[PDB]
């Protein structure tokens, strides 16, 4: 198994 | 033993307003949740979006293609019910992980869509050069789908496959293929080979 | 059954410091070596039966950068306020002369991310068997942290853990004893 | 429009530098260049997702990349060798799009050992047969262009002066003229159908026109010949009434 | 070194509800400890907490693609990491060691246990008390393992058995100590 990365928003 | 996107191999090729389907399977090990793509490239353009997957279990669909995102047999099969003259280009089968940079894409399925024949009038003809008029082509044309162009004879006598229709062509839409030489001891019936032949 | 899983970063400037783990029900699965670009199991099973791409935590914490630049300047400059840590120190196991043990100081409710951690055996360091983990996440947004030195109780022996924090006055000293 | 990259197409000599460029005006964070080969599809030779930083790809080796701001990303090969003629497609993302990439045109290079091997395509129209006519009242003419290297042409029929689709059935690929050779010069050929009476009009207008791509400027060029540059050749003729 | 400090932080939380038959999402922001924009699987959309966080939250639900992945993340993401690590996390089970000794009052110490939900007992010639009987609570080690340590008032008489009883998931019978005169 492998773990997902969620990923962080970018602003402007 | 790692990440492979499994396609169809080489060029399929089908008849206006046919059936199409387009293999594609998947297996990885370092992706954690694939979303599923399929990409197209037309002649002369580049890669574009057709269709995308996120969550196992849906599909996605435009241009009258469609594709089922299947994590049971981890396939995201590309089909369409009637096959149109623009939707002759390479079609790309990938998947990606949303949160890195990872993509794996499959080798790539050329689809040649060629014109539908119920009543074909197989012949050969000879076309003159509107120069001089000593050069001469044959011309193998109006035969049925089914119909595969030999390709060989001399090295010095060249032969093209079955002709793609234009993507956007509306109207006289024809199967054919051309040969031509400069031995100028040989004509068109010896070229290639019920059909007709004058 | 009820089950909690935390994907956790924080981004602190101006130290250019980023941190990145998962958390399962208040323990670390894992972390990012920033450095190294590795993952690093809190426990070494795990890394038989999982996997992570690292490049993933790199990139969320280049995003968290540029995002805390911009919002530094929505704040109008507004900076974090220090709160110090709580410190505690136990063993795992209760104790018995020249029986194996550990020292367990716990560092807890401080931010921002950033303290100085020091074992003292009678006023002197010591940093034989040590270890420590990297900053964990609170419900209420703070931090705590572990460190751990294994030893053989004594009756001779003293310790202390000695912490240092921008929000403490003076380093804050844990003591123990046996007994 | 989103995704641009420069030169679509170029033809340098072994040895020399070739740069491609791209560039993408949706502040993406992720930046790629993809090679693209026939039987084994599109591996990635470097990537990037933040700027003055690049990672490497699948296949770095021969290739250098640079990313100097957020919007370019270029791919540098200091010794261009015969195994580096491709597709080239460069591609971008960023999270807010959920990475899904964005390519761009795709720049297609050639690298030849002589880069006098070169020749642009020599094109002639055939006009149809009697016979044709007579059986199935259609008039089906040919174009042909011969002995061009590389590959790389797009032909196209006028009629009137107006581009022309309906009818049009060009080959698949160009042949080979030497199939025994690394260096054979290529033929392409297509057909154009109409009516019979549409060709039996004198007044229409039917024109052949293939578009080569071959040298640039600043190519040193020292041949009795012209210099192959991207061109274009046609081939017209006129109908005719009997 | 008195220079001010500037904290960033991103908690993506999954939360589960009998196994992973409900699961609840969140996408949370954080400036120095003050959440102010996050998204709520249960919402659908980004909300700012705070008018600091306005802006992010107007500017990201205007990213569809941004919003398809967050709306999709039960289950490619929660659903997904729970099962990733399901062996080793949520079936995860280390026996307790038990000990007692005398600390007037009586110690029962339970060590090195996982998961947390645990039962002490004290009996006093096999009835369980109730008076006297404090608990430091659950104590986590920070290494996957807790420990508890449960004291008991008690004046020790002579013939006396004292029984400390731990129930625990790991266990298909309770672990007993006794402690005599
Ligand atoms: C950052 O500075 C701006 C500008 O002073 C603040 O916006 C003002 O906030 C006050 C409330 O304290 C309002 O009465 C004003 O109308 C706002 N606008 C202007 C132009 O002054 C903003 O609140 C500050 N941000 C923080 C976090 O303090
Ligand atoms: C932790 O200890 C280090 C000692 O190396 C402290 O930092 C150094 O020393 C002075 C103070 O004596 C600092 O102002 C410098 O910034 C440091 N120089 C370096 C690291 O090269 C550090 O400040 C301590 N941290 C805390 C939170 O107390
Ligand atoms: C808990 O999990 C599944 C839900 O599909 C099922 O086995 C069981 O009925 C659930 N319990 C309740 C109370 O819904």
């Amino acid at each position: 198994g492998v773990y997902a990365t969620r990923s962080s928003a970018v602003r402007l | 033993m790692g990440d492979s996107v499994t396609q169809t191999e080489g060029q399929v090729t089908v008849s206006e307003s046919k059936s199409l389907i387009i293999n594609c399977t998947y297996s990885t090990t370092s992706i954690a949740y694939p979303n599923l793509f399929w990409y197209v490239r037309y002649p002369g353009e580049g890669l574009q979006l057709l269709l995308k997957v996120i969550t196992a279990g849906q599909k996605g669909s435009s241009r009258g293609f469609e594709a089922t995102y299947n994590k049971e047999t981890t396939s995201f099969h590309l089909q369409k019910a009637s096959v149109q003259e623009s939707d002759s280009a390479v079609y790309y089968c990938a998947l990606g992980d949303t949160g890195n940079y990872k993509y794996v894409f499959g080798a790539g399925t050329r689809l040649k869509v060629i014109a539908h024949i119920q009543n074909p009038d197989p012949a050969v003809y000879q076309l003159r050069d509107s120069k001089s008029s000593d050069k001469s082509v044959c011309l193998f044309t109006d035969f049925d789908s089914q119909t595969n162009v030999s390709q060989s004879k001399d090295s010095d006598v060249y032969i093209t496959d079955k002709c793609v229709l234009d993507m956007r062509s509306m109207d006289f839409k024809s199967n054919s293929a051309v040969a031509w030489s400069n031995k100028s001891d040989f004509a068109c019936a010896n070229a290639f080979n019920d059909t007709f032949f004058p | 059954e009820e089950h909690v899983i935390i994907q956790a970063e924080f981004y602190l400037n101006p130290d250019q410091s980023g941190e990145f783990m998962f958390d399962f029900d208040g323990d670390e699965i894992f972390h990012v070596d920033m450095a190294k670009k590795e993952t690093v199991w809190r426990l070494e099973e795990f890394g038989r039966f999982a996997s992570f791409e690292a490049q993933g935590a790199l990139a969320n914490i280049a995003v968290d950068k540029a995002n805390l630049e911009i919002m530094t300047k929505r704040s109008n400059y507004t900076p974090i306020t220090n709160v110090p840590p709580e410190v505690t120190v136990l063993t795992n196991s209760p104790v018995e002369l020249r029986e194996p043990n550990v020292l367990i100081c716990f560092i807890d409710k401080f931010t921002p991310p950033v303290v100085n951690v020091t074992w003292l055996r009678n006023g002197k360091p010591v940093t034989t068997g040590v270890s420590e983990t990297v900053f964990l996440p609170r419900e209420d947004h703070l931090f705590r942290k572990f460190h751990y030195l294994p030893f053989l109780p004594s009756t001779e022996d003293v310790y202390d853990c000695r912490v240092e924090h921008w929000g403490l006055d003076e380093p804050l000293l844990k003591h123990w004893e046996f007994d | 429009a989103a995704v641009t990259q420069s030169p679509r197409s170029k033809v340098a000599v072994t040895g020399g530098k070739v740069t491609l460029s791209c560039h993408q005006t949706n502040n993406h964070d992720y930046m790629y260049w993809y090679r693209q080969d026939t039987g084994h599809g599109l591996r990635l030779i470097h990537y990037s997702y933040v700027a003055d930083s690049t990672e490497k790809g699948d296949i770095p080796d021969g290739y250098k990349a640079s990313r100097p701001s957020q919007e370019n990303f270029s791919l540098i090969l200091e010794l261009a060798s015969l195994s580096q003629t491709a597709v080239y497609f460069c591609a971008s993302s960023a999270v807010n799009s959920g990475n899904t990439l964005y390519f761009g045109e795709g720049s297609r290079l050639i690298v030849v050992e002589d880069l006098n091997k070169v020749f642009p395509p020599e094109v002639a129209v055939f006009e149809p047969s009697e016979a044709e006519i007579s059986h199935t009242q259609k008039a089906t003419l040919v174009c042909l262009a011969t002995g061009f290297f590389p590959d790389h042409v797009e032909l196209s029929w006028w009629v009137n002066g107006k581009e022309v689709h309906s009818g049009v059935c060009t080959d698949p690929q160009p042949l080979k003229e030497q199939p025994a050779l690394n260096d054979s010069r290529y033929a392409l050929s297509s057909r154009l159908r109409v009516s019979a009476t549409f060709w039996q009009n004198p007044r229409n207008h039917f024109r052949c026109q293939v578009q080569f791509y071959g040298l640039s400027e600043n190519d040193e060029w020292t041949q009795d010949r012209a210099k192959p540059v991207t061109q274009i050749v046609s081939a017209e003729a006129w109908g005719r009434a009997d | 070194d008195t220079r001010p400090r500037f904290l960033e932080q991103v908690k993506h939380e999954c939360h589960f509800f009998n196994g992973t038959e409900r699961v609840r999402f969140l996408d949370r922001y954080f400036y120095h400890q003050e959440e102010y924009v996050r998204f709520d699987s249960d919402v659908g959309e980004y909300r700012a907490v705070t008018e600091l966080g306005r802006p992010d939250a107007e500017y990201w639900n205007s990213q569809k693609d941004l919003l398809e992945q967050k709306r999709a993340a039960v289950d490619t993401y929660c659903r997904h990491n729970y099962g990733v690590g399901e062996s080793f996390t949520v079936q995860r089970r280390v026996y307790p060691e038990v000990t007692v000794y005398p600390a007037n009052l009586l110690v029962c110490s339970v060590n090195g246990f996982y998961p947390g939900s645990i039962e002490v007992r004290w009996f006093r010639n096999g009835q369980e008390e109730k008076t006297g009987v404090v608990s430091t609570g659950l104590i986590q080690n920070g290494d996957w393992t807790f420990q508890t340590l449960v004291m008991l008032e008690t004046v020790p008489r002579s013939g006396e058995v004292y029984t400390c009883q731990v129930e625990h998931p790991s266990l298909t019978s309770p672990l007993t100590v006794e402690w005599r005169a």
